[PDB]
């Protein structure tokens, strides 16, 4: 199981984004495709030696080399492929290009972690369930100042002013700041609701044909 | 990631205004004995 | 008897709105209570001679006469209740005020007919199911430019031209261009989806004791 380094990326529902790095330009396009551009520069003029295009489900990867290796002066929006392309499915992807694509796979998993899937306004706070499921991040916005970030492990807490604390497990510090304990207990409720709503709405979306059921915005600003 | 009132919204708010104006105001008339 | 003619109004989930007029000021407060204030003009300044306030569920009615010389000075917010006040249940409301509760019932029913409960974005249109249940109004604004307005009695098409006409019955809509039925059927499918979406969500809401699961905005305008 060589593929178990990472599961194929999922760029669905995500808005277009572009992240430039010293050696790569990761870009989510409209049509929800991910582009890894191996960059390089001569005399302060950047260009692209290599380009990787990946489907929105991460199963198919297209590899081509712009200008036949001569490369093309850096553009903000990645160039179209020629007739000269090489393409692979996810499994039978050659041994190389694994620093690449995975590089994108971890970039997509990050944009998902900041992309709101479900927004729930309460009488108190504003709950947000991110798109990076299974480990879907949960942010809670009380406008009084407090905040909670549920995630893989570190449930984070923010005092109302620019103040802050932290937390790891679910046996001890869940019994701390009890006058503030009412927030974790409150957030876990909203987390339970936003998870239940994702579940039941996803099933109705699975039955039928039409437009995506996500993201959604529940309730109004108080 | 959120937007405000579009055309659909303003048109709807205006239809409401017209509707509330067409509301019989002669039903708040008093003394029916 | 009142309740012969009318059923207790429902102003839940409605947005705060105030409406001036030559006679009275009818409004919906932040607590979703319906307030009806009779207004009289004297010395080039307006005076309030009676205030009806109806509960959010329309079951409880409070009526107070701040009986005094010059009545009450008209402001931008409903005045604080005096001491010569009253409170009745819906069924125990006197024969008086019946003309005024019916007016307030129409006001609310009008507001709900222009209050979005579910907003759904398809590939071709923006779909909105309203708050006046049962048989709420359904409005479809195609990005194409065509507008469709569904009522329990009517169907109303506004072509891109601006050419508008109403189709009442099943025979009337069948007298069609076999191209506009696409707009008709896509809207009807969107109506089907929203009615389905509303049901499974409001079902989960009865299961809960939390902030309202409405209004909802599903998907995004592309």
């Amino acid at each position: 199981t060589l593929r178990s380094i990472t599961s194929p990326l999922v760029a669905h529902r995500l808005k277009p984004i572009r992240q430039k790095t010293k050696k790569a330009v990761v870009s989510i396009l409209d049509s929800e495709e991910v582009c890894v551009e191996l960059v390089k520069e001569y005399a302060s003029q950047e260009y692209v030696k290599e380009v990787l295009q990946i489907s929105s489900d991460g199963n198919t990867i297209t590899i081509y080399y712009p200008n036949g290796g001569r490369g093309f002066p850096l553009a903000d929006r990645p160039p179209s492929p020629t007739d000269n392309i090489s393409r692979y499915s996810f499994d039978n992807l050659p041994e190389k290009y694994w620093r690449k694509y995975q590089y994108a796979s971890r970039f997509v998993q990050l944009v998902r972690s900041k992309s709101p899937k479900i927004t729930y306004f309460t009488r108190y706070a504003k709950c947000i369930l991110m798109e990076n499921s299974p480990g879907a991040d949960f942010e809670v916005w009380f406008y009084d100042g407090v905040k909670i970030h549920k995630t893989e492990d570190f449930i984070q807490v923010i005092e109302k002013t620019g103040k802050s604390y932290t937390l790891k497990s679910e046996s001890e510090v869940n019994s701390l700041k009890e006058e503030i304990k009412m927030y974790m207990d409150h957030a876990n409720e909203g987390h339970r609701i936003c998870l239940a709503l994702e579940s039941i709405i996803s099933e109705e979306e699975r039955k039928t044909r039409s437009a995506p059921f996500f993201p959604i915005i529940i309730g109004r600003k108080p | 990631e959120d937007e405000e009132y579009d055309e659909e919204d303003y048109e709807r708010e205006k239809e409401l205004q017209q509707l509330l104006t067409d509301l019989p105001h002669d039903m708040l008339d008093d003394d029916l004995s």
